[PDB]
């Protein structure tokens, strides 16, 4: 690629964004378990947030 | 926050692998892309902060500081590429790497959920700033100024280290989210007196407190332009951010420990403003004006009312933009006359009319003209200190006279009168310089349309 | 020196330190210290000038006095316990004499008065051996007798070492005396946390040996013994100025560097034991060490002192010196703070 | 992010950090009690091994 | 008077002169082995009789 | 750092001269053999803090 | 404790304070150091004989041998100083003040 | 502190019960940071001998990365082992001494009286 | 000289002025003898008379500092009737600092010693009050 250097910061964004989403699944202890937001699962659904 | 940490780190291979004619343009482009992405921090809620992980979070206090931090890096690159044009290529890349490393320390200073990680990043911000001042400053006094900047900060902050580890042992944690809910009242004692001093004096040095401010009209004067921009726009605000995080743990003792410091600020903003009436060095005039404006943020944090915290964070963001623009204007003259003496080059509206319009707008936002966010923060601190004591308005209002008087005298000396005859190298304003002025001023005026994003955690 | 004789003598230095580390009898402790001194004397007299003979004489006298006080502490332990196990001592007089002997062998203040002379009198490699390898055996004996070490004595030695190693380096221009007063201050930091948590003592010792070995390796790689000859390094090798910059900022304990790692942990172990004034005054006194480190960084990396004309000849030759582990020790002395919880491997 | 996602993520963070804080306080109390009493596995400074003692009949009987 | 002299005098200048003077008192030793061991003797005597670090 | 090489390798470099109650030439007892045997067998394994 | 142990300890402290207060000669310092070693030999010997601790009887000989080897090393250092200045005066050993 | 625990089996870098613990992953961020330290060591080694920093000695840089990852994997195993031993001894001591660790009654804030301090 | 500090602290404040003054005089005299001993150790005097003159000068200086410290502190605690008050040791430490400046025949050293020794004596009083430990026993 003639402009390989102009993807170092955006891919480093996306990967970083990716890792943030990947951290959220480690902090999913109280997903659909808080007293404010707990509810019954709608059909064709397995988690409330991802 | 890892979506902002990793692009800031990828700016390091972006600046070390670029072609020699390309290392400014690529870093400016991608730092502007990071600053465009910085608006995703504005997912703020009326009840909860935006809590990313165990390590990182952001409420509405850190969010304007983060957007200002990620916005200041392209502006520092624009400001610092002219006077480092003749520089060696590897030293130029080391300069850009120091600015990138400083931004990398700052964005996880403001988002540190835990207070000793806040301390580690907060003191990691010394090393790129110290290296920038003592390596790319212009005059002889930059070594001494780097020593003062280093050893006021560390002498204030190494008690803060002991204090934070003491809170770590006593409460079990230094998570700010835990310490919102486990904070105990701090009773009157001598133990808690020196506890309060060890928590507060590092940030008093960082603001600066009047009487501790002696590092600032050296370190902000003996620095290059990017160093002055990051010092007066971000690094003075680490103190206010740290006080707004740390006075949670210091109640109710703060309600009488604040009384000397408030005096030191309420009289200090009278003195330092008055010092700006009789300064010959324009960069030192902007430095003592920075001390004068940050004294109001010290008073507003120490009276700890909601209107005071709203005005203090508004005044910190507004002073960051305003003082950074004023240092850039002083550099726009200093690149032409090669002297920081304010009486040297006069009558510059006769030669640089659009740049004189930029001087006019920066001086009007300096004197807190409504409805700029400068005036919003100024006015809200005045409201809260009037509720604190009805007499303080005198010391406020007299300050609001002198704040006008140095802001226009600086305009009258530099831009008005008859021009200096023997100076004939006054070039027309480059497109880079006016671009830098507009990227300072147009966000500052657009924030008057929607000030609620720079009003902090308790809007 | 014959290289075979040099190898056998250095293995004998190592063998003396090992016999101190691994033995269970106090006579073998004393024997390991005797073997260590007896073998390290020719390493100090490697170049055969009157300064090395003076340094080796002063080193011999202080280490011989310490060895005799050590044996008197051992013999008093034999009086009051009838046995010889290397463990706690069974008399506070024997504890005081052994703490004095080991403070002399470490050169902690006020027995520091040999360390800046002897380090100035010997070459840089033997100064590296003296300031890194010769700490390991007395700190091991202090590690094993800490149930009997008096608190007030070892803390007085610690704060007196930190203050004297702070004020000593502020007047110096010779790099070996700077490293020696840095040594005194760091030994104060290591023994201030010995009775509270000896794992942080081992941590501070390892991080100190890494940073000291980095600085002596840089001084050997540039052949620099004074400040003013270290100031010519930017015109000879500009990478070495960055290396001494980051390593001197690390030895001052500035975060995010690795030398912030021990002292912070030391404070972290001294406030759990309800000492607040003491780590505060220790950390305030460490700013003096930081100040003469900053003096060296101003002379070397952050400014450019004027060079001479003959430097242009030295541009035409690369450094053929074996810079053993210098990138490794440079990395491990600067970028190690994110791996701070590795210290549990020393428990 | 949703307010649900941030809210319950915050609660997971708070549970992890509160458990770490309670364990740090317990670690301080355990170290205090073990250094005071010496009956735990920590602070076990050595005494003489009794596997070194000779138990043979000696040259003189009164021993 | 205040922000070029007195606030400059009290915190940085007096502390800097104090560190300079203590640095010159520590490092003014004549390199004499006799005096260093006489100081070590006075150390041991103050340790035993004056501070009771052996009791 | 007491690197306990003697227990790791199973060698007896210096444990034999360490106490008076150890194995002696011609089974010569020390004058305080019994008292040291009692103090060691009391204090064995329980740690030094409890042994004091 | 025993009355002879008082005198052997006091002899060690006398030779200590002689070794800790120089006059001029490095040889007098070496003699004070070996007086310290001799007093350690005597004290260790009287304990080991007094306790009938048989295996430590080889201990003072070891305490002799090593330290006498140490003494030999010290004599060589003196000679090298004596080969530089003609005398063994400790005030000639002051080059390391600067 | 834990000197009596690792004294019955002396000089064991990883004891047998360390095998009961899950090892660090090969995608451990700590291990990747140690690999980055190896890469920086390779770059400093090219810089101090005036080689082309990114290009020269790729076998040497790869052995730097390999050696730091290899040593750091065992160092992380020992780190995780020692914190596991720390928590195990903590919990066994809390279980073995209930007279020192009472279960404290958690009062609700309807009963808990705190003094109010007004900001005015 | 551990019992010297104890017999200084055993008398309550503002109660027995003479023995407090004597105890602080004796503590200052001990500290002055320590400074004198190390001073004639590391710096050789030109004569025995010069050595005992340096010893008497430093011992009398530090003893006068201690005497005027204890006197000013106890008289301030008497006339203010506040025994557990660190302002009393602040005034006493500043009086000892003026004493050190009068012994060194200089006013700048006097003001510096006033400020730093007054803050030091105030910190020592606060450490006596809230139980601050400098040589803290290992607990964990
Ligand atoms: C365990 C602790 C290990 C501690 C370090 C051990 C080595 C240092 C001590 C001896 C020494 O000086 O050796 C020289 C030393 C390199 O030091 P140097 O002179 O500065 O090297 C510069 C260039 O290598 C000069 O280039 P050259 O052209 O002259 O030779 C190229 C050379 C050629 O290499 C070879 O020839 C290798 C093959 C020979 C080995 C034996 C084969 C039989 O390449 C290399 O050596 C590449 C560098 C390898 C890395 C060196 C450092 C190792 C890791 C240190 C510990 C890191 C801990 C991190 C912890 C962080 C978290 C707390 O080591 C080697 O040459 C071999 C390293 C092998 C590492 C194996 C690690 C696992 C062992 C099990
Ligand atoms: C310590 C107390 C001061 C005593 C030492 C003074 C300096 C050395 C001296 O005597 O030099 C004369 C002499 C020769 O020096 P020189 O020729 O006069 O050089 C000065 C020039 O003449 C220049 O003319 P000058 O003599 O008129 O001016 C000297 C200047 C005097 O300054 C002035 O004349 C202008 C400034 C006014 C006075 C200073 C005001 C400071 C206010 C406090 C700071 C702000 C606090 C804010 C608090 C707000 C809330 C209340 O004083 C200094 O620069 C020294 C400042 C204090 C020294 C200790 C600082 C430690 C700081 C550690 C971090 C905290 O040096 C010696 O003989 C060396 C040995 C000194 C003898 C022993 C002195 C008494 C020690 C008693 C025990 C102290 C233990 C430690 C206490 C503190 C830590 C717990
Ligand atoms: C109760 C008894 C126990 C108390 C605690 C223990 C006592 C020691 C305190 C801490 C150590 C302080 C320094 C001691 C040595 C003195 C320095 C010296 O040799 O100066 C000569 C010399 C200075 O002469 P120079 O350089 O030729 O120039 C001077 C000018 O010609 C002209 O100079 P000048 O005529 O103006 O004056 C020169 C000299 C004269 O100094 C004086 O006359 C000042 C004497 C003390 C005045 C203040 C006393 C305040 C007492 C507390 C308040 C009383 C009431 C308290 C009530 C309870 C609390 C409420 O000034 C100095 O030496 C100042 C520098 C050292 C700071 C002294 C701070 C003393 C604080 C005492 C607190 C207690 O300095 C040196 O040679 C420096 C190198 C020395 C290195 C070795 C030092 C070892 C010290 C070890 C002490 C602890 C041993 C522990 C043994 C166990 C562990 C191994
Ligand atoms: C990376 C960091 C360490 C790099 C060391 C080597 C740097 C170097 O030589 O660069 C030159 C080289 C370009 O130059 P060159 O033409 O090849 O040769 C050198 C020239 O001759 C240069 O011309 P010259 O030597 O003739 O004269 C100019 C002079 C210019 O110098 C001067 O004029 C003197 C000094 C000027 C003022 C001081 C500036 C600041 C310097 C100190 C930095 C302090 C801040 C660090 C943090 C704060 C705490 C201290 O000297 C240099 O420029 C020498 C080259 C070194 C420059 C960069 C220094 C980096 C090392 C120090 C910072 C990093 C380590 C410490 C970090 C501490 C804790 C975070 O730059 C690069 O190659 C940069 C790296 C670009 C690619 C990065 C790829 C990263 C990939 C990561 C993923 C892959 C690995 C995965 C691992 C895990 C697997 C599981
Ligand atoms: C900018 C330069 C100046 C910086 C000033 C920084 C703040 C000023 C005061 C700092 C005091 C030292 C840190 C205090 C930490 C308190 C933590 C704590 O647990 O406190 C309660 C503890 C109380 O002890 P405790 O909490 O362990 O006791 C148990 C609780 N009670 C009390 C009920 C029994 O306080 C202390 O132990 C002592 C506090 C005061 C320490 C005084 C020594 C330092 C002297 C002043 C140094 C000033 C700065 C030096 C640099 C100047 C320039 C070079
Ligand atoms: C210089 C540069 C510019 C300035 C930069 C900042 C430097 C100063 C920073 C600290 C300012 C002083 C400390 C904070 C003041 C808090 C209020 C206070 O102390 O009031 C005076 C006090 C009144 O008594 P009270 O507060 O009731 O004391 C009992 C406490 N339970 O009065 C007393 O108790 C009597 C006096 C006691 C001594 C106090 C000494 C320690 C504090 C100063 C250091
Ligand atoms: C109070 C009494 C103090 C007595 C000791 C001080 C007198 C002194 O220092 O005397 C000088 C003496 C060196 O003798 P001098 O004459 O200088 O040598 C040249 C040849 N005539 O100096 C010495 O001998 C130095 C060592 C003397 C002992 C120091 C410790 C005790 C005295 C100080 C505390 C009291
Ligand atoms: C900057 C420098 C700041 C220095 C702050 C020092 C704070 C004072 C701490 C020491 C203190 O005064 O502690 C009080 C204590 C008396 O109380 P207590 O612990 O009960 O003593 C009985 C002993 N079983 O007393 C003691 O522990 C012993 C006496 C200590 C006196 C310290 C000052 C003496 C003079 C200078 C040396």
């Amino acid at each position: 690629r003639d402009h390989w250097i102009h993807v170092l910061v955006p891919v480093g964004f996306v990967f970083g964004y990716y890792l943030d989403r990947k951290n959220d699944e480690k902090l999913a202890a109280f997903r659909n378990k808080s007293l404010l937001y707990k509810r019954e699962l709608k059909p064709q659904e397995e988690v409330t947030w991802k | 926050m890892l979506k902002y940490i990793i692009p800031t780190m990828m700016l390091m291979p972006l600046t070390w692998l670029s072609k020699n004619s390309m290392i400014w343009i690529n870093t400016t482009l991608h730092s502007l892309l990071i600053s465009l992405t910085s608006l995703l921090l504005l997912n703020q809620f009326g009840d909860n902060s935006l809590n990313f992980s165990l390590t990182f979070f952001s409420d509405s206090l850190s969010t304007p500081l983060l957007i200002l931090t990620m916005w200041l890096l392209p502006l520092m690159l624009m400001a610092s590429q002219h006077h480092l044009s003749k520089e060696n290529l590897a030293r130029k890349k080391l300069f850009i790497s120091m600015l990138i490393l400083l931004q990398l320390f700052l964005i996880m200073t403001f988002t540190a959920t835990e207070l000793i990680f806040f301390y580690i990043m907060f003191e990691a911000t010394l090393v790129p700033t110290l290296i920038i001042i003592t390596r790319w400053g212009n005059q002889t006094e930059r070594l001494n100024a780097g020593l003062y900047f280093l050893f006021y900060t560390l002498a204030g902050s190494l008690p803060l280290l002991v204090a934070l580890i003491y809170i770590q042992n006593t409460m079990g944690s230094l998570n700010f989210l835990i310490l919102q809910y486990w904070v105990q009242p701090m009773p009157n004692s001598w133990s808690n007196t020196f506890m309060w001093l060890a928590c507060m004096m590092a940030f008093m040095v960082k603001m600066p407190l009047y009487g501790l401010h002696l590092w600032l009209p050296k370190a902000h004067v003996e620095a290059p332009i990017a160093g002055s921009m990051v010092l007066a726009a971000i690094l003075l605000k680490l103190g206010g951010y740290g006080m707004m995080r740390i006075t949670l743990l210091l109640n109710p003792i703060t309600d009488f420990m604040a009384y000397p410091f408030i005096m030191l600020s309420l009289w200090g903003m009278i003195m330092t403003s008055s010092i700006c009436l009789r300064q010959t060095d324009l960069k030192s005039l902007i430095a003592y004006s920075s001390v004068s404006h940050m004294a109001l943020v010290i008073v507003a944090i120490l009276i700890q009312t909601p209107w005071s915290y709203m005005g203090a964070t508004a005044l910190m963001i507004a002073h960051g933009l305003t003082s950074s623009m004023l240092f850039c204007l002083a550099n726009s003259n200093y690149e032409r006359v090669h002297s920081r003496t304010m009486i040297l080059a006069r009558g510059l509206q006769t030669l640089l009319p659009l740049m004189a319009a930029w001087w006019l707008l920066a001086s009007l936002t300096n004197l807190a003209l409504p409805p700029s966010i400068n005036l919003i923060g100024e006015l809200f601190v005045v409201m809260s200190t009037f509720s604190w004591s009805n007499i303080t308005i005198i010391l406020m209002g007299l300050n609001m006279v002198i704040t006008a008087l140095y802001s226009l005298y600086m305009l009258i000396t530099t831009q008005r009168g008859k021009h200096t005859h023997h100076i004939n190298n006054i070039l027309p304003s480059f497109t880079r310089e006016n671009a830098l002025m507009s990227l300072h001023m147009l966000p500052l005026l657009l924030l008057s349309l929607n000030p609620k994003i720079i009003l902090g955690p308790l809007y | 020196m014959n290289p075979i004789i040099l190898i056998i003598i250095l293995m004998t230095v190592m063998l003396g330190t090992i016999i101190v580390m691994i033995s269970t009898h106090w006579l073998l402790i004393w024997i390991g210290f005797e073997m260590n001194m007896l073998a390290i004397i020719p390493i100090m007299m490697k170049k055969h000038n009157p300064r090395a003979t003076e340094a080796s004489t002063k080193y011999f006298l202080t280490q011989s006095t310490a060895s005799m006080l050590l044996m008197m502490a051992i013999i008093i332990n034999l009086m009051f316990s009838g046995q010889w196990t290397v463990m706690k001592l069974f008399n506070p007089m024997a504890s005081m004499l052994m703490t004095m002997a080991l403070a002399m062998k470490l050169g902690m203040a006020p027995f520091h008065f040999w360390v800046p002379e002897v380090t100035q009198g010997i070459p840089l490699s033997s100064g590296l051996i003296l300031l890194t390898w010769q700490k390991l055996a007395p700190m091991s004996v202090l590690y094993q007798i800490l149930p009997s070490i008096n608190l007030d004595l070892i803390l007085t030695l610690s704060i007196l070492s930190i203050t004297i190693g702070g004020w000593g380096g502020l007047n110096q221009t010779q790099l070996r005396k700077i490293m020696a007063y840095s040594s005194i201050a760091h030994m104060g930091w290591m023994t201030a946390v010995l009775l509270y948590n000896p794992t942080m003592t081992l941590l501070n010792l390892i991080i100190y040996i890494i940073m000291t070995s980095t600085m002596f390796t840089l001084f050997m790689a540039n052949s620099t013994t004074t400040t003013l000859s270290l100031s010519h390094t930017w015109n000879k090798a500009p990478i070495m100025t960055i290396l001494v910059l980051i390593t001197l900022l690390s030895m001052g304990g500035l975060p995010p560097l690795s030398g912030f790692m021990p002292k912070w942990m030391i404070i972290q172990e001294m406030t759990k034991n309800d000492s607040i004034i003491l780590p505060t005054l220790m950390a305030i006194t460490a700013l003096l060490n930081l100040y003469f480190y900053m003096r060296l960084t101003y002379s070397t990396a952050l400014t450019m002192f004027p060079s001479t004309n003959n430097m242009k000849m030295k541009w035409q030759f690369p450094t053929t010196k074996r810079m053993t582990l210098l990138p490794t020790m440079t990395v491990l002395s600067t970028m190690l703070l994110p791996l701070t919880p590795i210290l549990s491997i020393l428990e | 992010d949703a307010p649900e996602k941030n809210y319950e993520r915050t609660m997971a963070i708070l549970q992890i950090e509160s458990e770490k804080a309670e364990l740090r306080l317990k670690e301080l109390e355990v170290r205090r009690l073990m250094r005071a009493k010496g009956d735990g596995p920590w602070f076990q400074y050595p005494t003489i091994d009794k596997a070194l003692i000779d138990h043979s009949p000696k040259a003189t009987p009164d021993n | 008077l205040l922000d070029l002299i007195w606030l400059e005098t009290i915190l940085p200048k007096t502390i800097s002169l104090a560190q300079m003077k203590m640095s010159t008192t520590i490092t003014s030793q004549k390199g004499l082995i006799k005096l260093y061991f006489l100081s070590f003797l006075i150390t041991i005597l103050i340790s035993t009789t004056l501070l009771n670090f052996h009791e | 750092p007491f690197f306990d090489v003697q227990k790791k390798l199973g060698v007896d470099l210096d444990h034999w001269m360490t106490i008076q109650s150890a194995e002696q030439p011609h089974r010569i007892p020390a004058r305080c053999h019994a008292f040291e045997k009692e103090w060691i067998e009391c204090a064995h394994g329980i740690g030094s803090i409890r042994a004091e | 404790m025993s009355l002879v142990y008082m005198n052997i300890m006091m002899a060690f402290t006398v030779s200590l304070t002689g070794l800790l207060m120089y006059r001029s000669h490095l040889m007098s310092s070496l003699l004070c150091l070996e007086g310290m070693m001799l007093s350690l030999f005597i004290l260790a010997t009287l304990m080991i004989l007094n306790s009938h601790f048989t295996l430590a009887s080889m201990m003072p000989i070891i305490l002799l041998v090593f330290a006498a080897c140490e003494a030999a090393l010290g004599l060589s250092l003196l000679v090298m100083v004596s080969n530089t200045y003609g005398t063994d005066y400790v005030q000639n050993l002051n080059l390391l003040q600067c | 502190m834990m000197t009596g625990r690792q004294a019955r089996a002396p000089l064991q870098f990883l004891p047998d019960e360390a095998r009961s613990l899950p090892p660090p992953k090969l995608t451990d961020p700590r291990l990747a940071y140690i690999g980055f330290l190896g890469y920086c060591s390779g770059l400093i080694d090219n810089a101090i001998r005036r080689r082309p920093v990114l290009s020269a000695g790729l076998h040497r840089q790869f052995l730097y990365i390999t050696s730091f990852v290899f040593v750091g994997y065992y160092l992380l195993k020992r780190q995780d082992y020692m914190y596991a031993v720390r928590d195990h001894d903590m919990f066994s001591y809390i279980k073995s001494h209930p007279e020192d660790f009472p279960e404290k009654d958690k009062k609700t804030y309807r009963e808990v009286f705190e003094e109010f301090h007004p900001v005015r | 000289a551990k019992t010297l500090l104890h017999q200084y602290w055993d008398i309550p404040e503002g109660t027995e002025c003479h023995r407090k003054t004597y105890a602080a005089t004796s503590i200052g005299g001990a500290s002055g003898l320590v400074v004198s001993a190390y001073s004639v150790a590391l710096k050789t005097p030109t004569s025995f008379l010069e050595g005992v003159a340096r010893t008497g000068r430093y011992t009398f200086t530090a003893a006068a500092i201690g005497a005027i410290f204890g006197l000013t502190s106890c008289i301030s605690a008497q006339v203010r009737e506040k025994p557990d008050d660190p302002l009393n040791y602040l005034i006493g430490g500043c009086a000892g600092g003026l004493t050190l400046g009068a012994r060194t025949r200089s006013y700048g050293i006097g003001a510096a010693a006033c400020a730093y020794m007054g803050l030091t004596a105030a910190l020592v009083k606060m450490g006596q009050l809230e139980g601050w430990k400098v040589f803290a026993e290992p607990k964990v």
